[PDB]
């Protein structure tokens, strides 16, 4: 029925129940107390069940502080994993691991519907057998680094670059078109960057599009390995009953692995290599999982992804890279001479770019750009710098189309209208292919450059540098 | 030895950082009177910068100028010296006291001798005694002397304890220890007061390697680092400031709008002319540039115990950035600068009062005019 | 004139060999404090890994 | 100690010139290592050119260590350290071998031995 405490470890507590009535692993238990005199404080505290170690015991980790607890407290098994609100009642608020609102707009009511955290992936037989290309509505992913749907993507940049604008300006695109929600996860981050964030999707307008799902730096170890859960649960229920196209935003996946080794060593596990959790792999593998693209709808996820001390060979990144597809860099060097967004072109790199998958066409436009910004970047800078400068013809037209070409892959946003007029744009990927092969062969040469810039598709540059004199 | 303590109230050691929720944007500046740090690393009410070095470099300097340079503002300072040689405690304590600097300062001391668990505990009660200012409206600041101490009387403790060990025996929170401890500083809403709370954790490298774990630990959780270097250190750059690696997440944001139109220019030439350098015939504007970077290497350079109110500060940055220092040599660059305040103590004063009341630039004609005048009553050495 | 340009290019060589054979020395000394340092990691490595697991028991 | 109100302010511009010369000519040991010394700017060379001269004139004989070497050993207050150092730093003696400056005590002694040398 009900069970006693045993110990008391830091994060990690033991209880014992009576025989033939343990509960099963996972389950969540509940301590809630209140003192009895001067020499006691009130409790109320959730656990989840770890191991059986026998003899009517269990080893649980806890999802907040343990201090205050004694010896011969009594316990209450709930009956089932943690759950969660789903559907409509999610959008436009913030939620903590347990699923409960941190901000003060109300409660959600006992009568609603609530999911369980754990579950197991999608089968062999209801998965996509197609490759298929998910539209952002950008000018650079979609033609240099192309997105998938169900697919795993590494954002890989910190400040100064802007990302929270990236990350609106997806929401925004996505839910648009595509008639698509959202869901964030801070895992383990500053709690500073949390509320920036939140005030500027206040401000852009997107937050009613939007789940948030916050744990981070200052709570225990269990509460930061199980959040992104929260966020995965809330995030299927509309892929699996609306059939919905969803984007899943991760903080920092990193910390989500680091968390779990803290307890590790406590749990009575041997260590393997770089003090690690024996278990890594499966847990990654067991999450990363669950999101993929069934017949129904799918789920695609961009994770932010830290590496210590630019470690590549680190086993959590190690581990990590081996799940993503895509990847997109963000750059101070092209921010500072106005280059939003400021994606390096040269750096991302995306298992899309093949002829079988996006066409002949497009990977033949996007190869002689890569090609003649590299040519660009070659030449550039041990020549024409340190006085060798040099005016060799077809080098003048090879610069001349490649600044023309850097200066087209920057896009005027629609997040970005509160500080500027222009409303923004939403470019298909036919229409900026067909853009940069005419830029490409030349016909549009006889144009400024600064025509080509905060702009959507190619004819409206021409109207630009109508205005512009030229 | 001064008599017991009057106090009423107790806090727990252990208590919950605020939520997302309980927090507003950091737009306050924190002024420390470091010219390389008011221009490039600013640092604004409510933010954790930290400060990473080497042994030899003088960090307490840093943070004894900064906690002098409150004297005007209203902000109440803490002193956590975590194992320290007591000689070196009371120097502290004695040099703080001399400037007039204990109206407004507390000082928690745990020494070498003394055992672990004390030396542990010192940063949370630290941080226990700021938080009862921070609740009610006002402003505190938090000074760690070094962290890298109470992790090895962490790691210590829990050997003893007989809890298995982690990378070089550290116990395995070892991240949560610091991070727990770090994000109890914030900067309130409205709603809970207004209050706020800074920091400035310490952190010592061996031989100038960041890569190690503490370091790496503790440079994930702060909003920017100030990295001093021992080669620049011997170089004559005496604030041994490496801009090249300090960085400050909430930069531009804690400055006033004076200094934000001024010091870009100051951040793009020194990088150009730190990034150019290395190849170092040339082209005829090359050189003028690394003249350029020069005079800001100089310029950037200041004394010990020497505090600048801001308004100079601006005032010398731009007389700098606009070329007008490409006329006097090199050599001759600091004594413009000694010289240069010193002709505002008697003229444009009234430009200085406006720049401290509206925090913005003033009619740049005249502060032309004046500094033309200044160059006509200067002696080219 | 023309002897003073076969002297030059003739002198340019030499530094050039003088240049490369003290490269090479360098990277010979270097690649010995790398092993060293290999097998230091090496050994550390594991002895925490043991450490560590004689713990528990 | 090493302060300007503490030791002197003569003395503290010395010792901060002579650190600086010497991680001036530490910085530059790998170019000279793998190219030499004919591809340097003429203040590059001059700034080796004292380095070398100030690093042998760190050295000192002792008197306790008479019995392996032969010398009998010196002693030299700070004022003749401060103002030996000061005229190596002025150029005075740039023209001297540089071996005539190891193992000796003051700069007087740094003169009669290049005397004896036969320069
Ligand atoms: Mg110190």
């Amino acid at each position: 029925t009900r069970g006693r405490v045993i110990q008391v470890m830091g994060p990690v507590v033991d209880v014992k129940f009576e025989n033939g009535h343990l509960p099963a692993i996972y389950n969540a238990l509940k301590i809630q107390h209140k003192a009895r005199n001067e020499n006691e404080v009130d409790i109320d505290l959730t656990l989840e069940v770890a191991l059986h170690l026998g003899d009517d015991t269990v080893r649980t980790i806890a999802m907040a502080s343990t201090d205050g607890l004694i010896r011969g407290m009594e316990v209450i098994d709930t009956g089932a994993p943690i759950s969660v609100p789903v559907g409509e009642v999610t959008l436009g608020r913030v939620f903590n691991v347990l699923g409960e609102p941190i901000d003060l707009e109300g409660d959600i009511p006992a009568d609603a519907r609530r999911d369980p955290i754990h579950r197991p992936a999608p089968k062999f037989e209801e998965l996509a057998t197609e490759v298929e290309i998910l539209e952002t509505g950008i000018k650079v992913v979609d033609l240099l680094a192309p997105y998938i749907k169900g697919g795993k993507i590494g954002l890989f940049g910190g400040a100064g670059v802007g990302k929270t604008v990236l990350i609106q300006e997806l929401i925004h695109n996505i839910a648009q078109e595509h008639g698509g929600i959202s869901v964030f996860a801070g895992v383990g981050e500053r709690t500073r960057e949390g509320n920036d964030l939140y005030h500027e999707m206040k401000d852009s307008g997107v937050i009613s599009k939007t789940a948030m799902v916050f744990g981070q730096m200052n709570e225990p170890p269990g509460a930061r390995m199980r959040v992104a859960l929260t966020g995965l649960t809330m995030a299927e229920y509309f892929r699996d009953e609306q059939g919905q196209d969803v984007l899943l935003f991760i903080d920092n996946i990193f910390r989500f692995t680091q968390a779990g080794s803290e307890v590790s060593a406590l749990l009575g596990r041997m260590p393997s290599a770089v003090g690690y959790q024996p278990t890594l792999a499966t847990e990654m593998g067991q999450l990363q999982e669950r999101i993929t693209s069934t017949a129904k709808g799918s789920i695609t996820s961009i994770q932010a992804i830290y590496v210590p001390a630019d470690d590549y060979t680190d086993p959590a990144p190690a581990t990590t890279f081996s799940h993503l597809d895509a990847t997109t860099n963000l750059e101070r060097k092209l921010a500072e001479m106005g280059i939003y967004p400021a994606v390096d072109p040269l750096a991302s790199t995306s298992r899309a770019l093949a002829p079988e998958i996006v066409g002949e066409e497009h990977y033949q436009v996007a190869r002689k750009v890569q090609q003649t910004l590299q040519r660009y970047k070659e030449l550039q800078d041990i020549i024409a710098i340190l006085g060798m400068d040099e005016l060799s013809d077809e080098d003048k037209l090879v610069v001349h189309r490649a600044r023309r070409i850097q200066f087209f892959l920057s896009q005027n946003f629609h997040v970005a209208e509160q500080f500027t007029g222009q409303p923004g744009s939403y470019v298909p990927v036919k229409e900026t292919v067909r853009g940069f092969k005419e830029i490409l062969e030349g016909k549009y040469d006889h144009l400024p450059e600064d025509a080509f810039r905060l702009v959507g598709r190619i004819e409206e540059v021409v109207e630009k540098a109508k205005a512009m004199g030229v | 030895g001064l008599g017991p303590v009057e106090t009423t109230e107790t806090r727990p050691i252990e208590s919950p950082a605020p939520g997302v929720m309980d927090r507003r944007s950091v737009h306050e500046p924190l002024q420390t009177g470091i010219k390389a740090i008011d221009a490039l690393v600013p640092i604004g009410r409510g933010q954790r910068e930290l400060i990473i070095g080497d042994r030899q470099t003088g960090k307490t300097s840093v943070a004894i100028d900064t906690i002098i340079n409150q004297k005007d503002q209203n902000m109440i300072s803490i002193y956590v010296a975590i194992g320290q040689k007591e000689s070196t405690v009371r120097t502290v304590v004695e040099t703080l006291r001399k400037h007039g600097a204990l109206d407004y300062t507390i000082v928690v001391t745990a020494s070498a001798s003394q055992p672990a668990p004390l030396l542990f505990l010192a940063p949370y009660a630290g941080v226990a005694m700021g938080e009862y200012f921070m609740y009610k409206g006002k402003h505190v600041l938090v000074v760690y002397d070094d962290l890298s101490k109470q992790a090895a009387a962490y790691r210590e403790l829990s050997l003893l304890l007989r809890r298995p060990p982690g990378r070089e025996a550290y116990p395995g929170d070892i991240f949560y220890l610091h991070s727990r401890l770090l994000e109890r500083a914030a900067k309130l809403s409205d709603a809970k007061g207004g209050g706020s709370l800074t920091a400035l954790p310490f952190v010592e490298t061996q031989a100038g390697d960041i890569s190690a774990y503490i370091p790496t630990n503790v440079i994930s959780i702060t909003d920017g680092q100030i990295f001093l270097q021992s080669d620049l250190f011997f170089s004559g750059v005496r604030p041994a400031i490496n801009a090249g690696l300090s960085v400050s997440r909430v930069g531009g944001a804690a400055q006033i709008k004076a200094m934000k139109k001024v010091a870009g220019t100051l951040r793009l030439d020194l990088a150009a002319y730190r990034e150019l350098e290395a190849f170092a015939d040339l082209d005829k504007a090359t050189q003028a540039k690394l003249a350029r970077g020069a005079r800001t290497v100089e310029v950037l350079k200041q004394d010990l115990h020497q505090p600048i109110p801001v308004e100079k500060q601006v005032l010398i940055i731009y007389a700098l950035t606009r070329g007008f220092l490409d006329d006097i040599p090199v050599e001759d660059v600091r004594r413009f600068e000694k010289e240069f305040y010193l002709f505002l103590d008697q003229n444009g004063q009234h430009l200085l009062e406006h720049i401290r009341t509206t925090k913005d630039l003033p009619n740049e004609d005249d502060l032309n005019k004046a500094i033309e005048a200044f160059k006509k009553t200067f002696v080219v050495s | 004139l023309l002897d003073a340009k076969a002297s030059e290019h003739a002198a340019r060589m030499t530094a050039m060999k003088n240049a490369t054979d003290n490269a090479n020395e360098l990277i010979r000394t270097l690649t010995l404090s790398y092993n060293r340092a290999r097998q230091a990691a090496i050994t550390q490595e594991i002895t925490e890994i043991v450490a560590g697991a004689n713990a528990l028991q």
